[PDB]
């Protein structure tokens, strides 16, 4: 599971800060933990562990099984099982990177009206008397990258190559 | 040194009992006690410090 | 009540600025000659026990921090001040390992000038590009 761990570290470098990366590495060190084990393992509190857990729940990064330890001593035991699910993480990362590339691949506004216009609206907004694009209701004046996205995409390309290596 | 002799004399005591003895603010009493004694916040003795040579400690206090 | 004697003796070793014989301590600290006073010095890491007669002296940071993280491979957190005490003036080394992004440091959510150092187990536009919206059929199409 070294390749999966490397992909998770790359995802930690891309997504969020270092504390989340360290928590994931701590989960990687110890096989299974139940809901209290990170708190014993970490100096962070449980309420703050909760904001981080909510952040992990927002994504597909890891998985939770919810289990009770049955033996009837008091209220028994709420044990949660956090086990990483590789397929969901792979799917979400692919959707994000492809969507990011689509966003990278992918104007008129009036100061007083705060409206917005487009090229088709340009043909409409043109006036013959003056030379300008005029607003519709207020008749106000109208006013109003890829290479940089490509360089940041060079960072995305190493991650894509790592994903290809993980696949085969 | 006197407070420590109380600690062997009492396994449980309070910053109030100590401030009454030492006539010092409880804040100062709470600092040193953190070194010798530990606090139990649960049980009948809750909010009271329990311990963990006494003459050697007293002579060390006299030196310092 | 043997915990206090070690500190009053050690802070005295700092005040005197020189090592003190066990007998000189036991006479100055007015204690019966005993192995426990020496044994507390043998136990305490802030005091050095000297094999020649009695003598008691008071008592590479990035490498020490890396070794501590490696030993910490089972431990998911450590204290910032304790690491500094183990390797005097280690806060700077901890911050440097942080900036290197290996033993990485975590900036204080309490006083923003402080920084914690942590043990290594070893932009939103960029992040949203790396996250965006987050199902099974597109995953199967992805697979």
């Amino acid at each position: 599971d070294d390749i999966v761990k490397n992909l998770l570290k790359f995802v930690v470098r891309g997504f969020y800060g270092g504390s989340f990366v360290l928590v994931l590495d701590a989960i990687l060190f110890h096989s299974v933990l139940a809901e209290d084990d990170l708190k014993q393992l970490l100096s962070i509190n449980k309420t703050e562990l909760g904001p981080l857990i909510a952040r992990l729940r927002s994504d597909r990064l890891i998985s939770i099984h919810k289990q009770r330890e049955y033996p009837p001593n008091s209220k028994s035991v709420e044990r949660v099982y956090y086990y990483v699910k590789y397929p969901h993480a792979i799917d979400a990362i692919k959707w994000k990177v492809h969507q990011v590339v689509q966003r990278l691949k992918d104007g008129y506004m009036c100061p007083i009206c705060l409206t917005k216009y487009t090229q088709l609206e340009a043909v409409q907004l043109l006036n013959f008397d003056r030379t300008e694009f005029l607003c519709s209701l207020c008749d106000e004046p109208l006013v109003e990258k890829q290479d940089k996205l490509n360089r940041l995409m060079d960072q995305i390309q190493p991650i894509i190559d790592s994903l290809k290596k993980i696949d085969d | 040194d006197y407070l420590f002799k109380l600690f062997d004399e009492y396994d449980y005591w309070s910053l109030k009992g100590l401030k009454e003895r030492t006539r010092q603010p409880e804040a100062h009493l709470k600092e040193c006690l953190d070194k010798v004694a530990t606090l139990v916040k649960k049980g009948p003795y809750a909010f009271k410090y329990t311990l963990r040579k006494e003459e050697e400690r007293k002579a060390t206090l006299g030196e310092l | 009540h043997d915990s206090s004697k070690l500190l009053w003796a050690t802070e005295y070793i700092q005040k005197k600025g020189k090592p003190v014989l066990v007998n000189e301590l036991l006479d100055y600290l007015s204690m019966k000659k005993d192995d426990k006073v020496i044994e507390l010095l043998k136990k305490l890491d802030r005091i050095e026990f000297d094999p020649k007669k009695g003598t008691f002296k008071y008592l590479h940071s990035p490498s020490e921090l890396l070794k501590l993280l490696r030993s910490q491979v089972t431990f998911k957190g450590i204290s910032c001040k304790d690491l500094k005490d183990g390797w005097p003036q280690c806060d700077e080394t901890i911050n440097q390992l942080e900036e290197d992004s290996k033993i990485l440091v975590l900036r204080t959510k309490k006083d923003k000038t402080p920084r914690y150092v942590w043990y290594n187990s070893g932009d939103e536009e960029f992040v949203k590009m790396w996250e965006n919206v987050q199902a099974e059929l597109p995953r199967k199409l992805q697979d």
